[PDB]
């Protein structure tokens, strides 16, 4: 059944049916054995598409709600629809965070895996923080920060500075500082230091992953340039 | 132009 | 939830790219029983085109994979069963639209323009069912598509100017129905060529409201002609 | 390219 569920997931992916792809990978995770690298990446892609559709729609509607200030009926419709999108978004992050807490994080037996799932834990708390307001927002921001910080410690201690997971973590944690903590100096510092450490050790690139590494380096620098300018 | 995070929906 | 409000929700859903929600709002508007405005019909057509078109797209990928898995029986059986699940979704969607068109839209259409718009849509949704049909079942569905398209073709030729976007759009899709469903490259080309030639002789009949759509469809007509004469 | 029909997605 395991190998079957993964096949169905890749078929779903080809078909661009990400709900199906995510359901298959959720079933696999719940069987309880660590995921191989391939399975972990399938799970990540599946849920990024499922959640990202709602995040994209939420930004659009939230921009509309903001533009219809002073047109009460329109702004109320946008507000109610934004609320509906948020409940979906929350249900999806709650699902992922439940998988990470029950299965992925506690069975992770290698540093690389631990970092990957703690980053993902930080990402999905960050998504919950994007649509949190008022009372619970502080605790959600705190859970995002504590997952990224743990990943960040482990990755500096165990991973080469050109490792794509280490670089992707720096990219997303710096965004978390910029957008969630409204701390651009801190976000710029984190991104510039990851870029600089990777430049210093280009001999640690490997044939297998240099394309992912050099791409993330470019994105870190693009964020720095967006944020300096 | 938006700030980047990874994973993205597309790629 | 009253008609105008459903329409605004439909427009919000569209900007959000939530086409399921968009279709549900426009289905509710249709079911209230009044004739639709031009804007309402357009929103109905876009909403359901996105809903069905996602499944058409998936179906094409999965059926293709099904074909390259000859000799890999677990893989083939899985892609088959997935193609069939997709196929049942797509059929349900076409049947929803076709039901709306038969119950509310076609019988109530009082103007020739709306009449042609809905008959063309009938022709298109049967055409999608034909893409995924087999047998004597297929022959009946192909005939229903052809009949809807032919009746729209006749009313439009009688009632609508050559540059009218609905008349052009009808030519474009009927022509594709000939090429892809009826297998006649010749008849598809002729329909498309005459539609393009007649509208290009009558530009002066375009209005600020219609020129963008009419000239786009003309371009797509000629593109198909270019494709089919390569 | 692909042949065109309208509406498109
Ligand atoms: C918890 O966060 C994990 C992030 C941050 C780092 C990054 C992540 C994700 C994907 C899974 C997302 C985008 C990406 C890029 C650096 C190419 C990767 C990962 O690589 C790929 O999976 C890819 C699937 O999409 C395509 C376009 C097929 O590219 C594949 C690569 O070849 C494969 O290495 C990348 O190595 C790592 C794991
Ligand atoms: C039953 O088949 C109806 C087809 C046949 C021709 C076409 C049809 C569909 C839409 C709704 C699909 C694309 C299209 C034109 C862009 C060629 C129209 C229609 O135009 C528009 O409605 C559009 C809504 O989608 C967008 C891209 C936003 O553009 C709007 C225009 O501005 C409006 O004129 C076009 O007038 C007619 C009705
Ligand atoms: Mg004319």
């Amino acid at each position: 059944d395991k190998n079957e569920l993964v096949q169905k997931a890749k078929l779903a992916e080809q078909a661009e049916r990400y709900d199906d792809m995510a359901a298959c990978m959720k079933s696999v995770t719940e069987q309880g054995a660590e995921l191989s690298n391939e399975e972990r990446n399938l799970l990540s892609v599946a849920y990024k598409n499922v959640v990202g559709a709602r995040r994209s729609s939420w930004r659009v509607v939230s921009s509309i709600e903001q533009k219809t200030e002073g047109a009460e009926k329109k702004q109320q419709m946008a507000r109610e629809y934004r609320e509906k999108i948020e409940t979906e978004l929350r249900d999806i992050c709650n699902d992922v965070l439940s998988l990470l807490e029950k299965f992925l994080i506690p069975n992770a037996s290698q540093a690389e895996s631990k970092v990957f799932y703690l980053k993902m834990k930080g990402d999905y708390y960050r998504y919950l923080a994007e649509v949190a307001a008022g009372d619970d927002k502080k605790g959600i921001v705190d859970q995002s920060q504590q997952a990224y910080q743990e990943a960040f410690e482990i990755s500096k201690k165990e991973m080469q500075p050109t490792h794509p997971i280490r670089l992707g973590l720096a990219l997303n944690f710096s965004v978390f500082y910029y957008e969630i903590l409204n701390s651009p100096e801190k976000a710029c510092s984190l991104a510039k230091t990851a870029f600089d450490e990777a430049i210093a050790e280009l001999d640690t690139l490997s044939e297998e992953s240099y394309k992912d590494s050099t791409l993330i380096m470019q994105l870190l620098r693009d964020n720095l340039t967006l944020w300096t300018s | 132009p938006r700030r980047n995070t990874l994973p993205a929906m597309d790629q």
